[PDB]
């Protein structure tokens, strides 16, 4: 019935920058103050930074500083590091022995501009064997997130085949990286001959390119 | 002091579940146990807490679904029925100080599925170069972990020894219903002729173990 309403849902800000999360509750907290805050990254349980609104969890950065009562508290993060890069959750308790956490928040470092560094990747000798072709496309240690992938096949624009992946941004460069996987059949790949991955990105003036050719190294 | 979850596994809907929290270091007759539950790609979500005495509480949408009990003085179970594709999560328990799910102290997670679907292990096929010398001074090098369910794989390199320059991809799920992962590492390119890269893939769901080396292709 009760409602928790974290705000905003993503914020992006620069190294020595600060933040603001907000949760408001429909309904006071538990002594007026047992309000919790969790950072989480991708794989890990969430580790407290807060509780009781204000204590600083041990070993938790000063960084990190908690403010509010009744139902609205706030989380500031100022002197904002690479290693911030995270999932924020406030969890309340309440009378009637309640737990709730809000729906959480991404927190983006945002650092200049950086061009990824592109690999490509032929179909292995034993997957061949099984009918299937993979070709990979890998972009490395980018900034911002966003990325175009096109696939060329003989020069023809491949569309519907292919899959990303994306990290969660890098707690000490603030880059991401993201894979491309291009899903051809034995049969398909082995019809064409010259296959490349095309890259656009903010940090390139112009796509870039990378390709091979079928059975030539 | 730590908790480790076990118990996490692939059942098929409506059969009951099982997990087990093992607790190490502290005493159950001092602090509570805290289930908690996320999604894929979701938020986290309080499911409930059993007390020093053995009494238990949940969330208001629980409905008597679960049930939580002290099995020995290291181990708590929680016990799951009439489960569905929406209780797929990752599945964690940790130390309560009090009736607040407030704490320092979480297991790293067991992964519940499910599904109707079948077990299948994955096969690791090499990301590799054509040449040490295509991309310069840097190498990239990588395995594709391709075709298995469900989750999850794991994946290290050199039996954990190199961390540094190391993405693990996502999975991605495949229009097949089964699951792909790729993991990738740039290296030195001057010493790709005499270092060892090894992916260590591990899919426990179906006792897969592969370590796979990964260099540049001869020509
Ligand atoms: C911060 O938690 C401590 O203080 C609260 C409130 O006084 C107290 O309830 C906690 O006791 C534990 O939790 C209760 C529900 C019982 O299970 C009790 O047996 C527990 O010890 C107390 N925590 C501790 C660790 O003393």
């Amino acid at each position: 019935e009760l409602d928790m309403t974290q705000t905003p849902s993503s914020v992006s800000a620069p190294v020595g920058g600060s933040v603001t999360i907000n949760c408001q509750s429909s309904q006071s907290v538990y002594g007026n103050n047992y309000l919790a805050w969790y950072q989480q990254k991708a794989g890990q349980p969430p580790k407290l930074l807060i509780y009781r609104a204000s204590t600083l969890a041990s070993g938790a950065p000063s960084r990190f500083k908690g403010s509010g009562s009744g139902t609205q508290f706030t989380l500031t993060i100022s002197d904002l590091e690479s290693d911030d890069a995270a999932t924020y959750y406030c969890l309340g308790y309440y009378n009637g022995v309640i737990n709730v956490f809000g729906g959480g928040t991404n927190v983006e470092i945002k650092r200049t501009v950086g061009a990824p560094s592109v690999f490509i990747f032929p179909p292995s000798d034993e997957q061949l064997k099984s009918g299937t072709a993979s070709v990979v496309c890998l972009l490395n240690n980018f900034y911002p997130r966003e990325a175009k992938v096109q696939w060329k096949v003989d020069n023809a624009l491949q569309s519907g085949n292919s899959q990303e992946s994306v990290t969660e941004q890098d707690s000490k460069d603030s880059t991401y990286s993201l894979s491309s996987t291009l899903t051809l059949s034995k049969a398909d790949y082995e019809k064409h001959k010259v296959y490349a991955c095309e890259v656009t990105h903010q940090g390139l003036s112009s796509p870039v390119t990378k390709s091979f050719n079928r059975g030539e190294c | 002091q730590s908790l480790e979850e076990s118990g996490g596994r692939l059942v098929t809907p409506g059969t009951p579940l099982t997990l087990t929290c093992t607790v190490s270091g502290f005493s159950l007759s001092t602090y509570n146990i805290h289930w908690v539950r996320q999604a894929p790609g979701k938020g986290l979500e309080w499911i409930g807490v059993i007390d020093t005495g053995g009494g238990t509480y949940f969330a208001s949408w629980a409905k008597g679904r679960f049930a939580i009990s002290k099995t020995s003085s290291t181990t708590v179970d929680l016990k799951m029925t009439s489960l569905t594709a929406a209780d797929t999560a990752t599945y964690f328990c940790a130390k309560g100080f009090d009736y607040s799910a407030s704490t320092n102290l979480w297991g790293p997670g067991t992964l519940v599925t499910i599904s109707s679907a079948s077990t299948k292990g994955p096969s690791v096929f090499p990301l590799a170069p054509s040449s040490k010398s295509t991309s310069g001074g840097t190498a990239a090098l990588g395995c594709l972990v391709k075709d298995y369910f469900p989750e999850p794989v794991t994946v290290s390199w050199n039996s954990g020894a190199l961390t540094s320059g190391v993405h693990t991809f996502p999975a991605v799920l495949q229009s097949s219903g089964l699951y792909s992962l790729s993991s990738v590492v740039t290296v030195p390119s001057s010493s790709l002729g005499t270092q060892t890269y090894i992916c260590n893939v591990n899919h426990k769901p179906s006792n897969t173990k592969v370590d796979r080396r990964v260099e540049p292709k001869s020509c």
